[PDB]
């Protein structure tokens, strides 16, 4: 733990808002991409405690 | 077309320059093509809607409607028929 | 006679949504769909389960509409499809899972 | 874009003399309502060229015979007056703005969608050509690779509303090409949609049956005809290609076609005869058969060559499937279900033992109708006997070519 032997800490989030939307974009093109637009719902809904 | 797969034969034979000279002196001893000799004592060929009633025109595979008439209206009529023959059985 | 029943409802309805509140109207949509159903004709029926399910998405939580989800699983069941009635189903069990609401819907 | 599919449809039925001719002046009254509104004279002009001494023979500007029983058909030069300004004043406006969106930066989405609205217009008053020609325009231009698959069955709509099959063909095989280039789930259903009207017209339907359920299980049935017809042609695919086993399946049981129900008389023939054949009432197949020629087969447009063929292949169906049931019959038992007599048999299966299907005999000294149908090791050896000849004439024939050079 202690630095300048091990360099660098990076602590990752629990996701935001604008995180959810970027993470459910890239798997719902795999899916079926839903009509009406509802892709933004659901980030809108929760946002996850994690990714 | 030609006998059995016409396609598997266009395949297997083709030209090359060496088959090229035999293939014109081959023609030449069948008297020229004989189908420019063809259209002109016709002049011009028709169609065939004597028996045919999808021709021979089609953009995607012939029936059997080109050696058969039209049999709906037999169909219609021996229906009818049928009816009074066991009305009065 | 049905058609006696049928305008009873479209009368009110009208009568319902201009000096009345919004949560009288959608009682009259509910019974008046289940008319047509006595009717048989689901075009009709589905019409005003249409217009249920869109404007009150944003208001559901309610047991009224638990039965509107039981009354897609009537229609689809008489035109003779079960793909769609078994959905409705699971509609109407999802959304009440507020099971401590009447004891009709739950015998339905 | 839009009125493009229902307009085909009624001034095909013009054409027809084999329908009621009730039917043809209802039609005759709406599809003429409907050129003068969205001027469609183009499309006016080439479907008169198409008719022509069935139809368009109660006309002005042409020839007048007893062909057309039709009267409410009259193409005049008021049509063409009312062309000219409406496009004139329509075309110059959108030709102006493509040149201003030059001026502006990131304009060639912008230009896009002006030649978009240029190729609409031009889909509106018949022109397949020009449409063609303007949505190449956007082709080139950026937008959204969804948008040019989208573009490329717009174009191909223009084949169908026109009549000629062999456009939609090389219209289609540039969506075949672009499909997995947007990978778009929502342009494939799409393109199911559009090619099983296409494989709908060709002899095998083999690829109409799978494509026209997938468009009846998804709700896609836009920009084209209607939910309706779409079941309707599934129906009649669905009895074409399928065995009785998965007749069943597919086709009487689908939550679709059930829920659908028939409320139109197209959808209600089809559905009729099929229910039927597996009932194995034989004495309500023969009629609903005279139903499903006169308001399905011959009212379509890529069902009316097959018209003739559906007939008679039904009656070959029904008749085979009986002929495995049984292996005697007499001609009097046979023919009395079918509802026809036993003249009328003799000749009807005299067509269908010659196209090798039945596999049957006749007496008429007896008057019973024997089946001659192996299913055991005859019948086994004859097909496979076939197919090792057929690997034989290709080794002769690979081999010969190698050696001789």
């Amino acid at each position: 733990l202690r630095p300048g032997r091990i360099d660098r800490k990076i602590e990752f989030p629990p996701p935001s808002v604008a995180a959810r939307a970027e993470i459910l974009r890239i798997h719902s093109r795999k899916m079926n991409l839903t009509r009406g637009i509802n892709l933004r719902k659901v980030a809108e809904k929760m946002n996850g405690c994690s990714g | 077309m030609s006998t059995d797969v016409a396609a598997a034969q266009a395949q297997s034979k083709i030209d090359l320059t060496k088959k090229k000279n035999e293939e014109i002196n081959k023609k030449s001893l069948e008297e020229d093509d004989e189908f420019e000799d063809f259209p002109i004592d016709t002049w011009a060929n028709g169609e065939t809607i004597k028996s045919n009633a999808v021709t021979q025109t089609n953009i995607w595979e012939e029936n059997w409607d080109d050696v058969e008439v039209d049999d709906d209206f037999t169909n219609e009529l021996k229906a009818e028929l049928d009816r009074y023959k066991r009305e009065n059985q | 006679s049905l058609d006696d029943q049928i305008f009873v409802c479209e009368k009110s309805i009208e009568f319902a949504k201009r000096e009345k509140r919004v949560f009288l109207k959608h009682s009259l949509s509910i019974k008046l769909a289940t008319l047509h159903y006595q009717k048989k004709q689901y075009k009709d029926s589905l019409a005003l389960i249409n217009d249920l399910l869109r404007e009150f998405k944003k208001l559901d939580d309610k047991p009224s509409l638990v039965d509107v989800h039981l009354l897609e699983s009537k229609v689809y069941h008489k035109l003779r499809n079960l793909a769609k009635s078994k959905a409705s189903l699971t509609a109407a069990r999802t959304a009440a899972n507020s099971i401590y609401c009447p004891t009709q819907t739950v015998a339905e | 874009r839009v009125p493009n599919y229902e307009v085909s449809e009624k001034a095909f039925l013009l054409t027809q003399s084999k329908v009621s001719i009730e039917q043809r002046k209802e039609a005759a009254e709406f599809v003429l309502a409907k050129i003068k509104e969205e001027e469609m004279a183009p499309y006016y002009k080439y479907l008169c060229e198409e008719y022509l001494v069935n139809n368009g023979q109660s006309d002005l500007e042409h020839d007048e015979k007893s062909d057309s029983l039709n009267e409410w058909i009259k193409f005049d030069q008021e049509l063409y007056n009312e062309l000219c300004k409406k496009n004139e004043s329509k075309i110059k406006e959108l030709n102006e703005k493509i040149q201003k969106l030059e001026e502006d930066d990131e304009g060639e989405l912008e230009q896009a969608q002006a030649w978009i609205n240029l190729g609409e217009y031009y889909a509106q008053i018949g022109d397949k050509d020009n449409a063609e020609k303007t949505l190449g325009k956007s082709l080139s231009k950026a937008i959204s690779t969804g948008a040019k698959i989208d573009v490329m069955l717009t174009i191909a709509r223009l084949g169908f509303f026109y009549n000629d099959q062999l456009y939609v063909k090389e219209k289609l095989e540039a969506v075949n090409s672009m499909i997995e280039k947007g990978g778009d789930w929502e342009r494939r259903n799409r393109y199911k949609t559009y090619y099983g009207i296409h494989c709908l017209a060709v002899r095998n339907f083999k690829e109409a049956a799978k494509l026209l359920v997938d468009s009846l299980a998804t709700f896609t049935s836009i920009e084209l005809t209607s939910y309706e017809s779409i079941a309707t042609y599934a129906s009649v695919t669905g009895l074409f290609t399928l065995e009785r086993t998965d007749l069943k399946s597919k086709v009487i049981d689908s939550p679709e076609l059930l829920s659908l129900i028939s409320t139109t008389a197209a959808l209600q023939s089809i559905s009729s005869l099929t229910i039927s054949l597996y009932a194995s009432d034989y004495a309500s197949y023969f009629p609903y058969l005279l139903e499903t020629y006169a308001n399905v087969l011959i009212p379509c447009k890529y069902l009316n060559r097959h018209a003739d063929f559906f007939v008679r292949e039904m009656r070959r169906k029904v008749y085979a499937q009986l002929l495995e049931s049984y292996k005697t019959l007499s001609l009097k038992s046979m023919a009395s279900a079918f509802g026809v007599s036993v003249a009328f048999l003799d000749n009807d299966l005299g067509k269908f033992i010659p196209n090798k299907q039945l596999n049957c005999v006749i007496d008429r000294v007896n008057g019973i109708v024997e089946t001659n149908r192996p299913d055991n090791k005859n019948a086994q050896y004859h097909l496979l006997v076939k197919q090792g000849d057929g690997l034989l004439t290709k080794l002769q024939k690979y081999g010969a070519a190698v050696r001789l050079t």
